[PDB]
């Protein structure tokens, strides 16, 4: 399935990329705060210009407000499994990650408050005409209180709690197809910092099986 | 593939009956179903019962507090006063009080020998949820009842039934309402045994006290009949004798059971609730 | 009726039975441990025990040499019988072999047994071991034994 | 002799589902202490027996290499010696079959 | 057949007729096509018969619904909750009148085998027979061949 | 003072209250990593819930065989009840009656059989007579019987149980086995235990000795049904483990002048090691002889 | 629920001891009955 | 052909209320087109009904029939699937709620007889269905005791009416 038939004039039309052009590493201890600065900013300004080229009426200041709306509405689709609307709000790279593991699960998610205003940390653009397509990725920082309760196929609480809000610091990356006349801004992926605190523990106990040894084999620590 | 449409259509109808039978749909209020006109249904209700109800009072009797509080919540949810709807609480209290006093008068006149405890238990059975709900459901009260929850809770249905009695009392007066209570609640005693409605314990203890009140000697238990004493299916007839005179006799599978049954038989005779007592007179009052 | 019939009916008849058993015994002498159907191993086990007794007579006993010549189809094993196997059991009067049931054969679900000459150089079979003397039951019986011995000496 | 009438499913179910025809539950299954795999009380553990056979086969292949032909059985006893071991005083005069592995723990040197 | 069908005992709804008689028919729902030929007899019943039938039965709410239909039907509902649907396809006006009157007179209980052609809650006034009813008593209740005062 | 029925209700409430308190200390669902160090299933790691998950829950992750055969747990080299919640990341091994050295399992089974005897003795005598539980002496298994020291009422100072009476105690023990009650454990501070057993002088003295031995003065409490007692060590999971159980003899200990302590004795075997009728009878005879703890 | 037999759980040391113990009791019981007339016989 | 058994693991129940009892997990697994008789397979499926997952695996491991290995293979993947995809905490906490065999699609072949006569031979295939329910295996029914018989007999005596009269 990796490649369609050979020697075909028609090709697959991709609307998204698979990865981040230049991954934004957040400064350590960013959660605590809750020369190089200029160099990164200059790269963002250059990339912003090619974003305003194809779309003249673009405002960086308005995006963090728009990004929050896209984010909240995308996660609300998970609650009612509104996949048709979700494809408009997220890219094809993000859609499998969001929905694959919850196909036979009930997700109750809600947005409570935004602790800190969203800040466009980085703006970057793809190499021109990868295949005739140019993409623009805007990384945004979100510090908000959310509530998540996931239930299993049998309606039994599997993760989280349905009423307790907890703080979430996550840098959501968005992506648009500038060349496409109908392209829009769509949640593309999430940056997970290495220093990010560990997630809350699951409810059930787990067993990690040891090596299954054939008779000839012997167990070595 | 065979030509035609009729056979296919007929089979579709059967496939839909089986589908419904496999998954019976959740029941809904009759008002929600087609062919319903509330005003027409209210008027027919009175006419069936041959009662000249006041349509204003009768409609209020069906309105319950739960339906009013929920109706207001829906209004708030839709961001929509005109809902000054009076509940049936006042009518319910009036009807409940009248029914208890009226039933107490009917039963005191008919059985003058029953103590107040016995008559109270009979009134509690006749006005209890089980009896009242049965009568209400079979008189279309549940269909006309405006409630928050369906099926109507038994307590709500009982309250509505007595509200209708309250409406009748205001509309037609006590005499006409007394006939209604006679014809729909007193009739519920038909076939019932005394101690099937009045649940008592230690009948022998109650019997001894009653005979003391009557200045009669304590009853002596004696074995009148016996069969199969040593078998797994004995028959015993125990007779209760007062001054060596047989007041009652009861059968049983054991002497203890037979003796207890004999005490119940003696109580039924003392209170006038014998199986062969004069039936209740439902004839038009002269 | 088969009262007191001590031999099994296998193979194609009496001669074939001996030949079948002889091939099993020849394999056992060479390899010192073989697996075969349980009934056939049980039948051959008696012959494998007696072969050692003939080996103990020595290679100079002409009767023993004729017996070994018949039963060992591979002649290099006859020196092994007289000079390796029989000397190993010089200090025993019997019990030269051990027979244990193994799981049923995969193809035909035949009941199977492993047989070996004791004292071989091969990896030891997972022999069935009795419960430790330290178990609850064995300790209660040790106490009972101790007590009885003390009462007898008195 | 042919069946004079068809046998009903009611009759057949009685014959087929009779307790005699059913599979009997086994009460002699126990866990093997050495490996933890299930075994029957009177039968050697399959897992342990297979492990022993695998080592036996390896040793037998080594014996073949030393013999190097048919009808070459030795006239002396044999001792299997694993890596890092040398013949003992009691192993003198015995053909030494060397195995290129560490001595198995269950295999005890004698 | 009786063994192949359910049965019930003769009964009434809320002891009907004991204190007063209450008509059990509570609602009638007609579905008469405007143009269907099968509904011709049902249309004539709605023009002259249904109005006079409603005057006589004020406790029955009749719902006449004119809509396209190939099979006109009348649905009868009773106070006990029973629902009965009877087709009036190609029936004459007189036939429909008879059917509608029959529905008015029925209690709504299942039209199935009735075990007994009568019912009573008080079958006995003098005491139900038992094996000792007609037996004489004996002095000191002595049993057959029983030695007293031994 | 409190009636016998009320005394149990008081002690159970205190026991339950302390159990609830320790459960609250647990923060949400913290996770511990328990590594399996047994010979079989080597290398299995259990990610369990601190202060809730017990060794039995780890056996349930493996197979039913572990649950049925595992009588005691070895947690970081220390014997651990199967139903005692695990408190830290540790190594775990499972012990059976048929291990090469089942000494610890024998002691655990041995101590539990004595605790079941205490339960029946306390609930056997008529309410008239007073039964005062003293202690369960730690006697080696080779002694042939487990023993439990009791003090009876002064009225029963010349009474010795009859054979039918001894059989009555046995029938009560077998009823406890039939009930299949778990051995619930609680490690509480001396103060909590002293409140539970305030009415009994012997338990207070016994409780004090155990607290003194340990620096943190935590005492081990066990409960089966409505009977609570103080123990010397880990117990078996359930009473259904016992198959052969008989109260064999009651001896009067000497000196009798201060108080007449009656040593009740019994012998039992688990389902895993049940003995033949003939062999069992021989064990009953030796069990009836007096044992002198050394 | 698994079946057991008398020496299933007995150790190597205890099997000979148990055999000797039960064997001696059988012999002693048989020897104790060799004098019926000295042990309260029934009327002859 | 029908394949409804595979669609029963796709039913999502709604979230349970706080006071409702925890619903047991149900895992449906099957193997299709096994070269083996359904009649012979029925006996093995019958054996393990009501058994715990571990007891069923033990009984099948030491059975001599070919179907035993196939069922054991299916049971093991069902047990793995129960923990991996169905939020079953303990893999041992499973029991056989349902186990049955079905007829598969079979093939017809000729079997030759003497005198030029023939028969039609069916190459038989079957299906195996299993349902695993989370929890301890349900206890067996106690044999109806004498007390129960006497109580039932007396109950029938007491329900006995005078027939064909008032
Ligand atoms: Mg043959
Ligand atoms: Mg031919
Ligand atoms: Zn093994």
């Amino acid at each position: 399935l990796v490649i369609p038939p050979e020697k075909s004039d028609r090709s697959i039309h991709l609307a998204c990329t698979a990865g981040i052009f230049d991954a934004y590493v957040p400064p350590e201890g960013d959660a605590r705060i809750s020369t190089e600065r200029m160099k990164k900013t200059m790269a963002s300004q250059v990339s912003i210009r090619r974003i305003k080229d194809y779309d003249a009426n673009f405002k960086i200041k308005d995006f963090p407000e728009k990004a929050k709306d896209i984010f909240i509405e995308a996660h609300l689709c998970l609650n009612n499994s509104d996949h048709d609307r979700l494809h408009t709000l997220v890219t094809e790279h993000c859609f499998p990650d969001m929905t694959w593991d919850i196909k036979y699960k009930t997700v109750r998610w809600s947005f409570v408050e935004s602790l800190e205003p969203s800040h466009v940390v980085q703006v970057r653009c793809s190499s021109m005409m990868n295949q005739g397509n140019v993409y623009g990725q805007i990384t945004v920082r979100m510090h908000t209180r959310q509530t998540l309760a996931i239930y299993d196929r049998f309606g039994r609480l599997m993760y989280g709690q349905e009423d307790v809000p907890k703080d979430v610091l996550e840098y959501v990356v968005f992506e648009k197809q500038l060349t496409n006349p109908y392209g829009s801004w769509r949640m593309h992926t999430k940056i997970v910092p290495p220093w990010a605190p560990p997630k809350q523990p699951i409810l059930k106990t787990v067993m990690i099986p040891g090596p299954q040894l054939k008779p000839e084999e012997e167990y070595e620590e | 593939v065979k030509k035609g449409f009729r056979a296919a259509f007929r089979f579709q109808k059967e496939l839909e009956r089986q589908r419904l039978l496999r998954c019976p749909p959740p029941p809904v209020r009759r008002s929600e179903k087609p062919n319903w006109d509330y005003h027409a249904e209210i008027q027919a209700f009175g006419h069936r019962l041959q009662e000249n109800f006041s349509l204003d009072l009768l409609k209020t009797a069906f309105v319950n507090s739960c339906y009013i509080k929920s109706e207001e919540a829906k209004r708030q949810q839709l961001g929509i006063v005109l809902l000054n709807l009076k509940s049936n609480q006042e009518l319910s209290e009036q009807g409940t009080s009248f029914s208890q006093t009226c039933l107490t008068q009917f039963l005191e006149d008919e059985y003058p020998d029953m103590p107040t405890e016995g008559i109270k238990n009979l009134v509690d059975f006749l006005t209890g949820e089980e009896v009242v709900c049965h009568v209400a459901r079979n008189l279309a009260v549940e269909q006309l009842t405006l409630s928050e929850e369906f099926p109507v809770p038994p307590a709500v249905l009982q309250q509505t039934f007595f509200a209708v009695i309250g409406a009748l009392l205001q509309s037609s007066g006590p005499e006409r309402t007394a006939l209604f209570i006679r014809d729909f609640l007193i009739t519920q005693m038909t076939g019932k045994e005394l101690f099937e409605m009045w649940k008592i314990i230690n009948p022998m203890g109650l019997l001894v006290e009653e005979l003391k009140k009557r200045n009669v000697s304590a009853p002596e238990s004696r074995l009148t009949r016996q069969s199969g004493g040593t078998t797994a299916l004995p028959l015993y007839f125990v007779g209760l004798y007062c001054d060596k005179k047989l007041i009652a006799e009861g059968p049983g599978e054991t002497v203890l059971v037979a003796e207890e049954e004999a005490a119940r038989v003696a109580l039924r005779k003392l209170y006038g609730f014998t199986e062969n007592r004069r039936p209740w007179n439902y004839s038009k009052p002269k | 009726i088969s009262h007191g019939r001590v031999f099994r009916r296998m193979g194609l008849g009496p001669e074939s039975r001996i030949h079948l058993l002889r091939n099993l015994l020849t394999g056992l002498v060479r390899h010192e441990r073989i697996e075969a159907p349980w009934a056939r191993v049980d039948e051959m086990r008696g012959y494998a025990e007696k072969l050692i007794d003939y080996g103990k007579l020595g290679d100079t006993n002409e009767r023993a040499m004729r017996m070994a010549d018949f039963w060992l189809t591979e002649k290099d094993l006859i020196p092994k019988l007289f000079q390796v196997l029989a000397p190993r059991y010089k200090d025993q009067t019997g019990g030269y072999t051990r027979m244990l049931q193994i799981p049923n054969r995969s193809l035909d679900r035949a009941k199977m047994a492993v047989i070996e000459y004791k004292g071989n150089c091969l990896p030891p079979l997972p022999l069935p071991r009795r419960d430790s003397h330290l178990t609850l039951l064995n300790q209660l019986l040790q106490g009972l034994r101790q007590d009885l011995r003390q009462s007898q000496e008195a | 002799a042919a069946p004079k009438n068809r046998r009903t499913i009611e009759v057949n179910r009685c014959r087929r589902r009779n307790p005699q025809k059913l599979i009997k539950v086994k009460n002699n299954i126990d866990v093997c202490p050495e490996c933890g795999h299930l075994k029957q009380k009177h039968v050697l553990c399959a897992y342990c027996y297979e492990k022993v056979c695998k080592e036996t086969a390896e040793i037998r292949r080594q014996i073949g290499k030393q013999e190097g032909g048919p009808f070459k059985a030795p006239t002396i006893e044999t001792v299997v010696l694993y890596t890092g071991e040398t013949p003992s005083e009691q192993d003198q005069g015995k053909r030494i079959i060397e195995r290129d592995r560490k001595r198995p723990s269950w295999f005890t040197q004698n | 057949t009786a063994r192949g069908t359910p049965s019930r005992f003769l009964a009434s709804v809320l002891h009907n007729g004991l204190g007063r008689y209450v008509q059990q028919l509570q609602r009638l729902s007609f579905s008469v096509s405007r143009d269907g030929a099968s509904s011709r007899g049902a249309r004539e019943f709605v023009e002259r018969e249904v109005i006079d039938f409603a005057r006589r039965n004020p406790g029955v709410v009749i719902y006449v619904n004119s809509r396209p239909c190939c099979v006109p039907r009348v649905v009868a509902e009773y106070l006990n909750g029973a629902v009965r649907e009877e087709s009036i396809h190609c029936k004459s006006v007189e036939e429909i009148s008879t059917l509608v009157q029959k529905l008015a007179d029925q209690s709504g209980l299942d039209v199935i085998r009735i075990r007994k052609p009568f019912h009573t809650d008080n079958p006995s006034i003098q005491g139900q027979w038992h094996p000792f009813t007609n037996k004489p008593t004996t002095f000191r209740g002595l049993r057959p061949r029983e030695v007293q005062d031994p | 003072q409190l009636s016998p029925t009320e005394l149990t209700e008081m002690r159970n409430d205190l026991f339950n209250k302390e159990k609830a308190r320790q459960l609250s200390l647990t923060p949400r669902t913290e996770k511990i990593e328990v590594k399996h160090v047994g010979k079989t299933d080597p290398g299995t790691v259990f990610v369990m819930n601190k202060n809730i998950s017990t060794p039995y829950s780890c056996a349930m992750h493996l197979s039913e065989w572990y649950c049925r055969k595992s009588i005691l747990a070895l947690v970081d080299g220390q014997p651990w009840d199967m139903y005692k919640p695990l408190t830290k990341s540790c190594e775990i091994k499972f012990l059976t009656f048929k291990d090469c050295d089942p000494g610890e399992v024998n002691k655990a089974y041995w101590r539990s059989c004595a605790m079941m005897m205490g339960c029946v003795i306390e609930r056997a005598f008529k309410d008239e007579y007073m039964v005062n539980l003293v202690r369960a002496p730690e006697v080696p298994v080779i002694s042939g019987a487990f023993c439990y020291d009791v003090v009876l009422d002064s009225k029963l100072d010349e009474w010795m149980p009859t054979k039918e009476n001894l059989r009555s105690f046995t029938k009560d023990a077998h009823a406890l086995i039939y009930k299949d009650l778990p051995f619930e454990t609680l490690e509480v501070e001396a103060k909590v235990a002293l409140e539970i057993f305030q009415h009994s002088k012997y338990k207070v003295d016994f409780i004090e000795e155990k607290a003194s031995q340990n620096p943190e003065r935590i005492v081990k409490l066990h409960r089966i049904g409505d009977f609570i007692d103080v123990s010397e060590g880990p117990l078996i999971p359930r009473t259904s483990i016992c198959f052969q159980y008989e109260v064999s003899a009651v001896h009067n200990l000497q000196p009798t002048q201060p108080s007449l302590i009656r040593r009740f004795q019994g012998v039992s075997l688990p389902v895993h090691l049940r003995a033949h009728f003939t062999i069992w009878d021989k064990l009953l005879e030796r069990s009836r002889k007096m044992v002198t703890e050394d | 629920k698994s079946g057991t037999w008398w020496d299933e759980h007995l150790s190597e040391e205890n099997v000979p001891f148990i055999k000797q113990l039960v064997s001696d009791e059988d012999k002693a019981q048989l020897a104790s009955k060799l004098c019926p007339l000295k042990d309260e016989p029934w009327p002859i | 052909i029908s394949r409804k058994w595979e669609k029963k693991n796709k039913i999502v129940y709604p979230p349970q209320l706080p006071g409702e009892p925890r619903r047991p997990a149900e895992i449906y697994h099957c193997r299709r087109q096994i070269k083996y008789s359904k009649d012979k397979m029925w006996y093995l499926a019958k054996l393990i009904r009501g058994m715990s997952i571990d007891q069923a695996l033990a009984q099948l491991e030491f059975n001599d029939k070919k179907g035993a290995k196939i069922i054991k293979e299916v049971l093991l993947e069902a047990q793995d699937m129960a923990v991996r995809d169905h939020n079953v905490e303990f893999r041992s906490n499973l029991y056989i709620a349902e186990s049955t065999s079905g007829r598969g699609q079979c093939l017809k072949r000729i079997r030759y007889h003497g005198r030029g006569r023939f028969g039609i031979m069916e190459k038989v295939y079957c299906h195996y269905f299993v349902k695993l329910v989370e929890g301890p295996p349900p206890p067996p029914e106690p044999p109806k005791t004498a007390v129960a018989h006497a109580k039932e007999y007396i109950q029938q005596l007491r329900s006995r009416t005078i027939v064909h009269t008032l």
